[PDB]
């Protein structure tokens, strides 16, 4: 086992600056107002967005100014090789919920749907590294499929640091090694970050590198996603007339 | 259970009963006291205090200068408030008590259905209570009974609202206060004291406003050093 | 009997069977619409740093000076004359709360609903109590919008007796961006039935009567020869929508006429669906031009 | 005398009609409770069968009633109460009533004031008018001079005496509270 | 660790599993037999209605906390809490449960909703609380019957009573359907079944079953057998309710 | 939910032997079955029955056997009723239906003759296999139980447990020996694993694959569990309504026939797919 | 007008039921009603009712005291007792009563935990004593303690042995052994009205409208295990010595009753 | 209960005073409040109060069977509780979002940064290992928690001492604080968080925000650091759009701030040891 061969290659067979082929789709479930699917390698996220609809049991939380974003996270038991139970209610899925919520409340441009729930839901079927970013991106595609206004593709990805270099879009192996991994989600058009999570020890001068690397990886993810979205829109319009 | 007259400047503690001299002369039970038969039960620690009316028939009055933070809706008290919402005709304002008080859209000076007042949620007010009781939610108003707002109504904007202890107010509003007089000499200002420990201030600039709020929230125990320190700072603003 | 299982086949995208190469201007969020001197914005965009930036995925439309976007999936925004079909959800002391494919809870005020026959005097408490026994929670109403509030909600009414409460019939829920904005949503087809095409995505299908306002429930049976037609229409509509094409009189009539050979059930199997839709589409396109 | 059971038939429709606590199936009536049945007879000779669980047989406070109650909650608008004695027969099924602002005195003056008429934790007696529809909110009225408060406890723990029409006082010490005294 | 109960040991296994013996087998008996039944309604005081049923080692209570404010939407509700006391059964289980208690609760609700008529109890939820003090055989059926008694006692309206009956299957070479069995005949069994009906109008209300095996015809015979058992049991419950009503008449 | 007149329409349709989908009372709809969707599992499957989409994962882990049955292993079931089905589910509102479905799945497998667990024992009282099944709901369009069962069976059929030799040694040292032959992994028979069948009663006629709109129109529903032979493992009843004693028998007979047909079709399909091989490309969610 | 209606009787030196302010109500028990359990006891004071089932299991002790067999009580006030309880987790009253029972078990020392160790460091008994209320008409602590003691006398345990070859223990469910208990703690309740009025065995309403409550456990050899005094209008030793006397009397009575029962079997 | 609403007056005044770079109490933007570190009598207790925000920290130990994946190194169990005395809104089981984010952040910061030696605290590899839990309790809530919680956890885990243990084969012998002298822990580096608050979408940034400043802020940047300039965690919350240079500058600030806080902590521990070496069960340090 190893992470960076002296030549520059990884285990999976890709250099540091590149990533794995995302293969996506938009329109999985029709009984909803917006759905998506994404596989950013072996990972397999699945998003759903029940649109801006009425609040029931008002319970005096229907914001009158803006809309009410309610995003729920879930990591299936059979996601990891080690089976686990209680995927919801845990102290980690709820943190992921907070994160997704504060991202999309930033992006989703709620000032136009006051007193209304935008219900986002995310289920992770398979996890092999980069488990948050796949979900961010799937929920983005979902939102778009639901014609919900939103400032920009909020594209996310992860970076890491090994042997004085920066890796893009980590997997589980180098994610388990314990090295610093920095996940983020930004809005490309403006160059602004909507989220910045990070967990491990490393020096400071080695920050700009992984930071810009994650940013560029997110730009690439943006390219791929937007090509998908354009194919989808084109096909739909053609079928309309 | 002895000598109400000998402990008029001492520290009384709850439980203590004290009795008063006489056929008799009507008197009044202060806020921190309570009546048990012909005796006065104490309900709050305090430096006891007494007063008598200019006449000789009124008898007297007793109370305890208790310091604390929480407010209780009382009647005939000028109070700052923060509009919390509006339900149809009446809009509910917070006071700092058990429950939120209520106003009426036609209580402000010169208002009717065809002339409604400009009150927006979050707006702050300077009113007084007309029904303050333990059994019913308190209703307040921003107009004297005659029909003129003698300084009441919405406060305004461009000021600082902070909160202090109630005894601090009960002291500052005294006609023999030194701090609030000395402040009238350094730089101008205009301020509202609300008997719920909540104070509003305005001046020309902002540095001055901040220095002023710090003074007020500290003036209970300021040292001459810090006193002249902040005075010099104001002189240099 | 008959049961059948089958593996899932992979889609065939790009809709190359048509070969159009549209002449439209598609966009996606972050995309920058033409930035010029004072161009007004509409639904489906916003502004940033003196730059008109899209907000939703679809085609852009530039009316004389107004720049708007026409997304491909939304929830019914309220217009002012659009007819509508609605399923009731609540009965408040003053009114009824109705569910359309809208971003809020549509509202039918007690003042709006027509009365039995033409017995119009005024609304009192007795009407406030019949407010329930007549329009039960869960029922359906075929109305038209009255107005749209600033909070987004839609107040709707019942102009005449052609509107009101609905019989037994059947219903479908499609997307609202798949019904051509035109007139006379109320159709009565020669097939032996009638259809209502909401400006929202709620289609209603009821057998057509012979007399020609819902104040009585004709809970009578329905001839097989008038339920088979309704079911075939239902499945034909599902076909049309599953292939993402518009929906109106001629489309449904021609899918009907196409689905006579193929029986009343075997026209949801994606192959039959696709061939019927292709036949219908081709014949519309060639006949109209 | 016979005690019945929620499944046993009782009679044909041709030999009686359902009054309460029953139901009907093909050409027969069927009980619905564990209790005692009774077939009353009108001058018409057609009996009305019914079933009753006489534990709490039945009560009904009608319009022209005189019912006591206890003042729990109050407001500048109305004061809510709980029904204890319908006449003189108590009822463990404490119903919940209301007293309006104007419906407090026969004079109907708007000058009336709840906090000077009622207080939470005192017993009154009044006349119901409206049964209610959704929550069976009884609306009680005291538009009479022999109505209203009868017993009322003092500032803390003393029971007061109804001196006058709108005054009450405690016998131990002296303090004039204000209510809508009865009689 | 639960912080609402006393600090006990982490784990604790019973001694039986550490035993060494072939437990006694019942043997033979009259398949169409019924155990002696003691059913009485009106036991408990603080409850609007209560009932108690004993059949062999089976000992069940049921109470009915009556209407508590909470057309087809303004239709009543009844929520049932089945609960076996931790001192019933060879093994001990913490009070909460969460596996089979809820299944049997669903069963009770599905078997009671039909009998009870809830149009006359709108905006209301009836809290039914069953308690199984000792397990000695057919348990869910006893619970159905006891809840029915408690309801009929509190005076909630109905259409008919609910009578249950539990059956088992003998794993012998000639498998016969064993009626109203014991915990031994039920743990040494291949298949189990439970019927519950309303005998006047002859309608099932909720049934249940399971099997190491079986077949259509066998299950059908089981069904009809359980129906006959419930019919033969009904009169006991009738007399019990009559008796309780007489005691009420006596009290006043 | 829905109105009353629609219910009249539907019930008279059934009584007439037609339905809004123009099908009779003994006719399912095209059920898209797939297997080997997810990779990290020792087995997986997916079903799309009309508008209900189910996923199923199966993990063969190593665990201690059960004291009362050390000679063989056990199946466990978990059921994530993801809110993605209908938003009225959340971290607490779906637990009810999940628990119900899991209790059913257990009741289907306290049979001792369905999955030969003896084949899952390595060393009695010391080590054993454990089949953690994980059902995952993604839509609710009715006939839920039948689809869940079909998925369980397709997943079992698609399960590949590895061979392991657990060798003991003194001074408490244990060793596991794998077989480096992912092609030599064992396979458990499913010739007895049963399918569920949900007969909902509408009017005076019973119906299979009761779509939602028809479930709301019903009063009772008999769940049967059949094997390809014709036996009836489980026989449960669900509904806030009553049910006659005679109709039970018709329901059971119909369940028997439908189970025969269903198992035949499923067996044929999955043999087909196992024949094809990696050439199928495993189209899933794409 | 409940309180007044009640003071009338109180001043007539009586109660609205027919009790002379100092006497309890009909106390009854039933032993061995339950087979699935090792020990079983039903207690009822007129309308009040309680049932204890004590199960016996094996467990590994702590590290501070290997020779200690755990005794774990838990009280259950299900919603069928009274409407003041709701389906769900345990409230406050159940938990308080549980801690009271445990404090008793631990202080009275009715039982020697050491008398429950089979193989120290490896095994020891655990007695799960589960109490259940069925009618909370009042005075639930007395009933709980009395039922606990009754069942905990009924309990007879099996005998176990150890085999060094197998290194495991075997049971002999045929032979058995009773459980030795040294002290017989009985609990006596009191309700204190405004200042000086102490009534004994207070029912429901009497506890609802009372200024304070009191409970006192009185071992046989003139000692006390617990003086549960949660709040109240106050007391002086003079209003307390009398309660202690009455507690001794109640001890005598209920012990005679329990003896008669265990001898009538 | 509920938190009193915020008046528009205070909001506008605060935003303006920020525009003009004026805090309320009188400090700059790149400044903390006087933080005091007070110790208890029992090794492992620390009350740290920055301005008005007081937080308590206790550290306890146990011996338990480890988890199979790591049978060599021990365990560590964080928990932070928001006592109702901190503020009214902190009812039990209601403000769960704040609990979750704080606890996850703190776990991450301390655990995954490898601040202590989970290996040193092994006794019997496979059977018995230590288990160090740390319970933080929030007493007064005025503004910045994470900083206080972290300083408390660190002062504790550096002012805690285990009951010494001897071992031979499987024979394990625990002992009492009176029979031997408890042994301290093994820290490698003390991280302490640093909280930045963003105003007006990113234009302005503050340090150690008070409660009002937390109510009129849109975004929060937490940054964990050491005296050796080693990022351990950084987190963005509040749904805010920042940039690169902002985080770079915030990091160059956190460097100095953490250096100074660390100097203080070390001085505090030194003073506490000196006191106990002279008679006295306390220890006090002031910024």
């Amino acid at each position: 086992l190893e992470l960076l061969s002296d030549q520059g290659y990884r285990v999976d067979g890709r250099r540091a600056g590149e990533l794995r082929k995302i293969q996506a789709r938009m329109g999985v479930f029709a009984q909803a107002d917006g759905s998506a699917y994404i596989e950013q390698g072996n990972t397999k996220a699945l998003a759903v967005v029940y649109g801006p609809h009425e609040i029931r049991g008002s319970r005096a939380r229907a914001l009158p100014d803006r809309a009410l974003v309610n995003c729920q996270y879930s990591s299936a038991t059979f996601s990891t090789g080690e089976r686990k139970r209680r995927p919801h209610g845990d102290r980690k899925s709820c943190e992921m919920g907070l994160q997704l919520r504060q991202t999309f409340e930033a992006a989703i441009l709620t000032q136009l749907h006051p007193r209304s729930q935008i219900d986002i839901y995310v289920q992770v079927l398979q996890a092999d590294g980069g488990t948050y970013a796949a979900c961010v991106n799937a929920a983005t595609l979902a939102v778009l499929d639901a014609g919900i206004p939103m400032r920009d593709f909020v594209c996310a990805c992860s970076a890491g640091f090994v042997d004085g270099t920066a890796l893009a879009d980590l997997s589980h192996v180098e994610e388990a090694a314990g090295g610093p991994q920095l996940a983020l989600a930004l809005l490309p058009a403006s160059g602004q970050i909507a989220l910045l999570e990070m967990d491990a020890r490393l020096h400071e001068d080695h920050l700009e590198r992984v930071l810009e690397a994650a940013a560029q990886a997110a730009r690439d993810v943006h390219t791929l996603l937007d090509r998908v979205v354009r194919q989808h829109v084109r096909e739909a319009s053609i079928l309309l007339g | 259970a002895r000598a109400a007259r000998t402990v008029l400047g001492q520290v009384v503690l709850p439980g203590e009963e004290l009795l008063l001299p006489e056929s008799r002369v009507r008197v009044v039970c202060g806020p921190g006291l309570r009546r048990c038969g012909d005796r006065l039960l104490v309900t709050k620690c305090g430096r006891l205090r007494h007063k008598e009316p200019g006449s000789g028939s009124g008898g007297g009055v007793y109370w305890v200068d208790s310091q604390q933070k929480r407010y209780v809706p009382v009647k005939g008290d000028h109070v700052i408030g923060i509009v919390t919402a509006k339900s149809g005709d009446i809009f509910k304002v917070d006071v700092g008590g058990s429950e939120p008080a209520s106003l009426s859209y036609l209580s402000f000076e010169g208002a009717t259905k065809r002339n409604r007042p400009n009150v927006q949620v979050g707006d702050l007010i300077y009113g007084q209570f007309v029904v303050a009781n333990k059994d019913m939610e308190p209703e307040m108003v921003c107009i004297d009974s005659c029909g003129r707002a003698n300084g009441m109504g919405v406060i305004g904007q461009d000021g600082l609202l902070f909160k202090v202890t109630l005894g601090l107010i009960r002291k500052l509003l005294a006609p023999d206060c030194e701090i609030i007089q000395e402040v009238g000499k350094l730089h101008p200002l205009e301020i509202v004291f609300g008997m719920n420990g909540r104070i509003w201030v305005k001046a020309k600039t902002i540095q001055q406003t901040l220095i002023l709020a710090n003074i007020l929230e500290a003036c209970e125990h300021m040292t001459s050093d810090q006193r002249k320190q902040i005075f010099s700072r104001l002189a240099e603003s | 009997m008959a049961m059948e299982m089958r593996l899932p086949v992979a889609r065939k995208p790009l809709s190359e069977r048509l070969g159009r190469d549209t002449k439209k201007h598609l966009v996606v969020p972050g995309d920058t619409i033409t930035t010029d001197t004072g161009f007004m914005r509409g639904h489906g965009t916003y502004m940033g740093e003196e730059k008109l930036i899209a907000s939703v995925a679809g085609s852009v439309e530039r009316v004389n000076k107004l720049i708007c976007v026409k997304a491909l999936k939304t929830r019914y925004i309220g217009e002012v004359g659009d007819i509508v079909v609605g399923r009731i959800t609540e009965v408040q002391q003053k009114r009824w709360k109705v569910e359309t494919n809208s971003r809020l809870d549509s509202v039918l005020l007690l003042s709006s609903m027509n009365l039995p026959g033409g017995e119009l005097r005024r609304r009192s408490a007795e009407d406030e109590l019949a407010m329930r026994g007549f329009l039960q929670e869960g029922d359906l109403i075929s109305a038209e919008v009255q107005a749209v509030f600033s909070d987004g909600a839609v107040s709707l009414h019942t102009r005449s007796l052609k509107y009101g409460k609905l019989g037994q019939g059947v219903l479908v829920q499609v997307s609202p961006s798949l019904v051509k904005r035109q007139k006379t949503h109320f159709h009565d087809l020669p097939c032996g039935a009638s259809v209502i095409l909401g400006n929202n995505g709620f289609i209603w299908i009821y057998p057509t009567p012979e007399h020609k306002g819902g104040f009585i429930a004709n809970l009578e049976p329905v001839s097989l020869a008038d339920r088979e037609v309704i079911s075939r229409l239902r499945n034909c509509i599902i076909s049309l929508v599953t292939q993402r094409m518009m929906l109106y009189d001629t489309s449904i009539l021609y899918c009907y006429e196409a689905s006579l050979p193929h029986q009343i059930k075997d026209i949801l199997k994606p192959e039959i669906m696709e061939e019927i839709v292709m036949e219908t589409r081709q014949r519309l396109l060639e006949q109209e031009g | 005398v016979r005690y019945c059971i929620p499944g046993e038939r009782l009679c044909n429709l041709e030999e009686g009609s359902p009054g309460s606590g029953t139901y009907t199936r093909h050409g027969y009536i069927f009980s619905s409770l564990a209790g005692c049945l009774m077939k009353s007879s009108e001058n018409g000779a057609l009996p009305v069968v019914s079933v009753v669980r006489e534990t709490e047989s039945q009560l009904l406070p009608d319009v022209g009633a005189i019912v006591t109650c206890k003042v729990s909650s109050i407001n500048s608008r109305f004061a809510k109460v709980h029904i204890l004695y319908v006449g003189s027969m108590p009822l463990k099924n404490s119903f919940r009533g209301t007293i309006r602002k104007e419906d407090v005195r026969a004079t109907e003056k708007d000058k009336v004031e709840i906090y000077k008429s009622f207080r939470p934790g005192d017993i009154v007696l009044a006349k119901v008018i409206s049964l209610g529809d959704a929550q069976s909110n009884y609306l009680l009225t005291t538009a009479e001079n022999e109505l209203g408060v009868v017993v009322a406890h003092s500032e803390s723990g003393i029971q007061m005496v109804p001196i006058s029409w709108c005054e009450m006082q405690c016998p131990k010490t002296h303090t004039k509270e204000f209510r809508k005294v009865a009689r | 660790g639960d912080h609402r109960r006393i600090r006990g040991p982490e784990e604790s296994q019973p001694p039986q599993l550490y035993a060494a013996d072939e437990e006694e087998a019942p043997g033979t008996r009259d398949p169409t037999r019924l155990r002696p039944v003691y059913a009485r309604a009106g036991l408990l005081s603080q409850a609007k209605g209560s009932a108690y049923l004993e059949a062999g080692g089976t000992k069940v209570l049921c109470a009915v906390s009556g209407p508590r404010q909470a057309p087809a939407a303004l239709r009543g509700r009844l929520l049932c809490d089945f609960r076996r006391a931790p001192f019933a059964g060879r093994r001990r289980r913490a009070p909460p449960g969460g596996c089979e208690e809820r299944e049997l609760a669903l069963a009770l609700q599905e078997a009671l909703e039909p009998a009870v008529r809830l149009g006359r109890y709108p905006r209301a939820q009836l809290e039914v609380s069953a308690l199984l003090l000792e397990d000695g055989g057919s348990a869910l059926a006893a619970a159905l019957t006891a809840a029915a008694l408690a309801l009929a006692d509190a005076g909630v309206e109905m259409y008919d009573l609910v009578v249950g009956c539990g059956l088992s299957l003998a794993p012998g070479p000639a498998p016969t359907w064993l009626l109203d069995p014991t915990r031994l005949e039920e743990e040494r069994a291949a298949a189990g079944l439970t019927v519950a009906l309303m005998p006047v109008l002859n309608q099932v209300a909720g049934l249940l079953g399971s099997g190491e095996g079986g077949l259509t015809e066998s299950w059908a015979e089981a069904v009809r057998l359980g129906l006959e058992g419930c019919q033969r049991l009904y009169p006991v419950l009738q007399q019990s309710l009559v008796r309780a009503a007489r005691r009420r008449g006596a009290a006043a | 939910t829905l109105s009353e007149a629609e219910k009249v329409y539907i019930v008279h349709g059934v009584q007439e032997d037609l339905r809004v989908d123009g099908r009779g009372c003994e006719d399912y709809r095209c059920v898209e079955v797939e297997t080997d969707v997810v990779s990290n599992t020792s087995g997986s499957a997916r079903v799309k029955l009309g508008h209900t989409d189910i996923l199923v994962g199966v993990k063969a882990e190593m665990g201690t056997p059960k004291l009362e049955k050390p000679n063989e292993g056990y199946l466990e079931f978990f059921v994530d009723c993801s809110a993605s089905a209908t938003p009225e589910f959340e971290g607490r509102g779906g637990d009810d239906l999940g628990t119900e479905i899991a209790n059913t799945l257990y009741r289907i497998f306290n049979n001792k003759s369905s999955v030969d667990l003896k084949t899952l024992c390595i060393s009695p009282r010391e080590h054993c296999w454990v089949l953690y099944v994980d059902v995952l709901l993604l839509e609710c369009g009715g006939n839920l139980f039948d689809a869940i069962s079909i998925a369980v069976k397709a997943a079992l059929f698609n399960t590949r447990i590895p061979r392991v030799r657990v060798l003991e040694d003194e001074e408490g040292s244990k060793d596991i020996e794998l077989s480096d032959d992912p092609y030599d992994c064992i396979r458990l028979s499913v010739e007895n694993v049963p399918c569920i069948v949900t007969l909902c009663k509408i009017g005076y006629r019973h119906v299979v694959d009761a779509t939602l709109q028809e479930e709301a129109c019903s009063l009772a529903s008999l769940l049967v569990s059949v094997t390809s032979k014709g036996v009836v493992t489980c026989m449960r009843k669900v509904g806030k309504g009553s049910l006659d004693p005679e109709s039970i028998f018709e329901m059971m007979e119909t369940g028997k026939r439908v189970g025969k047909v269903l198992h035949a079709s499923l067996q044929s399909v999955v043999h087909k797919e196992e024949s094809l091989g990696p050439k199928r490309q495993k189209v899933g969610f794409l | 007008e409940p309180l007044e209606y009640y003071r009338r009787f109180l001043k007539e030196n009586c109660r609205p039921d027919g009790r002379e302010l100092g006497e309890f109500r009909t106390t009854t028990v039933n032993i061995g009603s339950i087979s699935t359990a090792d020990g079983s006891a039903l207690v009822k004071l007129g309308n009040t009712t309680v049932i204890c089932g004590v199960k016996a299991e094996f467990a590994a002790p702590s590290t501070d005291a290997p020779d200690k067999g755990y005794v774990v009580p838990n009280v259950d006030l299900p919603p069928l007792c009274s409407s003041r309880f709701r389906s769900g987790p345990p409230g406050e009253e159940a938990q308080v009563a549980s801690q009271f029972i445990a404090d008793v078990i631990e202080n009275s020392q009715i039982i020697q935990k050491e008398d429950l160790c089979i193989s120290p460091g490896k095994l020891v008994w655990v007695l799960y004593c589960d109490l259940i209320c069925l009618d909370y008409d009042g005075n639930i602590l007395d009933a709980c303690t009395f039922a606990l003691l009754a069942a905990l006398k009924n309990v007879q345990l099996p005998e176990v042995t150890i085999n060094e070859e197998t290194a495991l223990a075997e049971v002999n469910l045929k032979k058995k052994s009773y459980l030795n208990i040294r002290t017989h703690p009985v609990a006596t309740s009191f309700a204190v009205f405004d200042d000086t009025l102490l009534i004994v065995d207070p029912t429901g309403e009497e506890e609802h409208l009372a200024t304070g409550t009191l409970t006192i456990v009185m071992d046989e050899e003139g000692k006390l295990c617990c003086l549960h005094k949660p709040g109240g209008s106050g007391l002086t030793g003079a209003k307390l010595q009398d309660c202690m006397s009455r507690a001794v009397t109640r001890h005598k009575e209920v012990k005679k009753l329990m003896d008669e029962v265990i001898k009538s079997m | 209960m509920k938190e009193t609403p915020l008046s528009n007056c205070e909001r506008r005044f605060l935003l303006r005073a920020i525009e003009e770079k004026k805090r309320l109490d009188g400090r700059q933007t790149y400044d903390y409040r006087n933080i005091r570190i007070s110790f208890g009598t029992d090794y492992g207790c620390c009350i740290v109060e920055l301005g008005k925000t007081r937080v308590l920290g206790q550290v306890s130990c146990e011996l338990v069977s480890p988890k199979l994946n790591r049978a060599t190194e021990g365990i560590l169990f964080f928990n932070l509780e928001l006592s109702q005395m901190a503020a009214p809104a902190f009812e039990p089981g209601r403000q769960s979002d704040l609990l979750v984010k704080l606890n996850r952040l703190m776990e991450r910061c301390l655990r995954n940064s490898k601040c202590i030696d989970t290996e040193s605290l092994c006794v019997v590899a496979g059977e018995k290992v230590w288990q160090i839990r740390v319970d933080l309790h929030l007493l007064n809530h005025d503004g910045n928690i994470i900083d206080a919680a972290s300083i408390a956890a660190i002062v504790a885990l550096c002012h805690f001492r285990r009951p010494d243990v001897s071992v031979q084969g499987d024979e394990v012998t625990l002992y009492t604080p009176e029979e031997r002298d408890p042994v301290p822990l093994s820290i490698h580096h003390m991280p302490i968080c640093v909280s930045f608050a963003f105003f007006q979408q990113g234009t302005y940034l503050l340090v150690d925000p008070n409660e009002r400043e937390e109510r009129v802020m849109d975004g929060l940047l937490v940054i964990a650091m050491n005296k050796h300039r080693e990022i351990c965690t950084i987190q963005s919350s509040g749904g805010i759009m920042l940039l690169k240079d902002q985080v770079l500058r915030c990091s160059k600030i956190a460097g100095v701030k953490v250096a100074e806080i660390t100097e203080l902590i070390l001085k505090a521990l030194e003073n506490d040891q000196k006191v106990r070496k002279e008679g006295g069960k306390f220890g006090f340090a002031e910024s």
